[PDB]
């Protein structure tokens, strides 16, 4: 169904790439 | 902490192949049995009701 | 006929119609509702004869009708009938044209709103009706008694409505709809009376029974020492007429009757009865509000006429009621006619002009639109 | 037929019974707080019958009975019905004694303290139960989520009581217990759908309204803008199967009956909402407190089931609360029967095992004990 | 779809707390 994965796959983006930038924000701060 | 997250990731994927086979398997298992069984009665049925259809006609003519 | 454009006040329910001129102080036309039909076949010609009969008409031919009622537990079921008995309760009985009198009608707080937007449709496109309102039979009671508060009990053929209203507002969470009402009590009359003797199943004996239930009915003040005497003695029995010349008479029945108001369970329904349904109107409304609504127990519409009606439930509910309160009931000699006198009242206001929807609203917005400018 | 003296716990509400052994994750059954009589008289001899059904006997042959719920909006006082339904949830579906094992009941922290007291007094007296424990419903709400600070929103059946817990300890001043339920949700259904042309008025009838919406409703994250479109359109209708075979479809009604949780005035309630004693319960804590509160407002009980509920509520409290700070709810698929597993969860502590009123302390002081002993 | 229902838990509440991450890390500065 376009609804789920699309959105799994964004909501798991939302996540990679927030992990990431916590990471990265940590890192300067 | 994070050995929670580890936990339910090796309990998803765990139950993601037994998924994966459960899901198409039961399918398959359960499909393919009932179609071969009903495609066995859908047959028998035809026949008997062709043999039917010729009873009533042989009672006809009686 | 009528020398000012006036609105009209027409209260159609299950039972009868009461129309007549808003600004006056009682209907003009009253007419069942009901429309008739032959279910014989013709054998001379030349006899005139109608497809169909309505009103008075539709009674006064009813020995060959069978009689349809278009109104069913408070809604219209049968709309192009109810253009039949408006045209004749209109144009012939109160010789008026609705296009110069815009027509107020009535309905229950929950009714359905296919019912309130049919009622809508009608008089604005085969009646072209200036303008249009809707209003509630509690409002219109409470006008009618004096009030702005109160429990208006509304019981007549179709749906007992138990609606509260507290100083002009309403108080819905409080509703009580019940599924009990004057036609029931009918039934069940017409099956007590088979065990008499004397069925009735067709258009002629459903209309005897009601005839003898309006006239022969109570309810007292205590059901069990009434049916104790009743049911041993030729003393409370009370004979009526039937129209051929033939009487039947009647004793417990005549009381056990409307005791289903008290007691529901008599038709199979599953209710504590009217009593319990006024108690929660009044319950269910604020500590505050309560007082006011036990002071002020309102009698409306049909059924409201059974003797001892009105002081069996003022006794009815001051038993489930608290000590000390006051519960009073009121039961003026127009009781039954206040919806009709309260109609009156609202549609001549001066306040409730613009409570009127035009015929240019209605075009625009469709009949739905009583469902958001009548209240 | 368990082979230890777990104790057995069980969340009999105003709704449903839910029970199991501790230790489990799950109650092992649950079925309606329900013990049914007939409204009918019988006529055929040698039929068995009983004088009451309990539990889905009530509801499997509830075509002729009236069925009644001993607990009201959260307290029992037809303890005589929960007997049966203790009985049956005990004896038919678990299949243990609590003769044999010690028992956990739960309520919410403002519940008046004849629930908790009558409790004690029937499982000791009835049942003669070796201990007794009544929890607190928050206290296992948030032992199931995983929490020892939060909200505790339990918006079930009965009462919803909004209790702010941080560290373990109560902050019982902002306790905002509610008297908007999903007992009143099921009627304002039966109401709204009256208005649809399907009445719904008795004990069958408000089990199928109790159905369709278990089956149908949800509340949405923008109220205003799903009603825009439900009200213009077939696109957000849904039908359902009533059990005899009627059909209704269902438009608005389908989330403007949820929506009285955000909107209780719909049912003439005097609330802003749950969403509102949400934001209240935690504004009345301290500041050191508040920070940890908004992050972790907890659902559990039903209502928290329907779809946009847990983003409706954090968007109302979000756009209540200060910026910078976080607010979340946290609503796991443990929903409606998480209280249950709370209770498994107090019940199988170590720590607790020092807090259960036992039947020798029970008939010295007699049932008032559970008011000194349990909390 | 009950592979969605918890997918979509673990997923929006593994995004919702990396993104409560990602917005701290930097917030904390």
């Amino acid at each position: 169904m376009d609804a789920i994965k699309k959105k799994m796959q964004m909501l798991k983006l939302d996540k990679e790439n927030a992990l990431d930038r916590a990471e990265q924000a940590e890192a300067d701060k | 902490f994070d050995d929670i997250h580890r936990k339910r990731m090796e309990k998803d994927l765990n139950e993601l192949q037994a998924l994966i086979e459960a899901h198409f398997e039961n399918r398959k298992k359960e499909e393919e049995e009932l179609v071969s069984l009903k495609d066995r009665i859908e047959r028998r049925r035809a026949e008997r009701a062709e043999q039917q259809r010729i009873r009533n006609e042989r009672e006809k003519e009686r | 006929d009528e020398d000012e454009t006036t609105a009209l006040v027409c209260d159609n329910g299950s039972g009868l119609v009461k129309a007549g001129f808003a600004g006056d102080d009682a209907p003009r036309a009253v007419f069942p509702s009901i429309v008739g039909r032959p279910r014989h076949q013709g054998v001379m010609v030349g006899m005139g004869q109608k497809d169909s009969y309505v009103g008075d008409e539709a009674q006064s031919k009813r020995g060959i009708l069978t009689l349809k009622y278009p109104i069913e537990h408070g809604i219209i079921t049968n709309w192009d009938d109810m253009e039949k008995i408006w045209h004749h309760t209109f144009y012939n009985e109160l010789r008026v044209a609705p296009e110069e009198h815009p027509t107020l009608l009535t309905e229950a707080p929950l009714n359905p709103k296919a019912n309130r937007e049919k009622m809508t449709q009608i008089m604005f496109e085969t009646f072209n009706v200036p303008a249009m309102y809707v209003a509630i039979q509690a409002v219109l009671s409470l006008y009618a008694s004096g009030r702005t508060t109160g429990i208006v009990l509304d019981s007549g053929d179709g749906v007992t409505h138990n609606v509260p209203i507290y100083e002009g507002y309403a108080l819905p969470h409080a509703i009580m709809r019940l599924d009990l009402a004057g036609r029931d009590l009918t039934d069940y009359l017409m099956k007590i009376l088979t065990e008499r003797g004397y069925s009735f199943v067709t258009t002629a004996e459903r209309e005897i029974v009601r005839d003898i239930k309006e006239k022969l009915c109570y309810v007292a003040l205590d059901f069990e020492n009434e049916m104790a005497t009743a049911a041993s003695s030729s003393s409370l029995e009370k004979s009526y007429e039937l129209p051929d010349g033939q009487v039947i008479t009647i004793g417990n029945e005549r009381f056990r009757c409307p005791e289903t108001l008290f007691q529901p369970s008599f038709i199979g329904m599953e209710s504590a009865g009217i009593h319990e349904t006024t108690y929660n109107s009044i319950m269910k409304c604020d500590i505050d509000i309560r007082k006011d609504l036990y002071a002020n127990n309102v009698m409306s519409g049909g059924t409201t006429m059974y003797p001892g009606i009105a002081d069996r439930m003022q006794k009815e509910i001051t038993a489930l009621a608290p000590s000390t309160m006051k519960i009073k009931i009121i039961a003026p000699p127009e009781r039954k006619y206040s919806v009709w006198i309260g109609g009156s009242i609202l549609a001549s206001l001066s306040t409730f002009q613009q409570m009127w929807i035009t015929k240019q609203e209605y075009d625009e917005a469709g009949p739905s639109i009583v469902h958001r400018k009548c209240f």
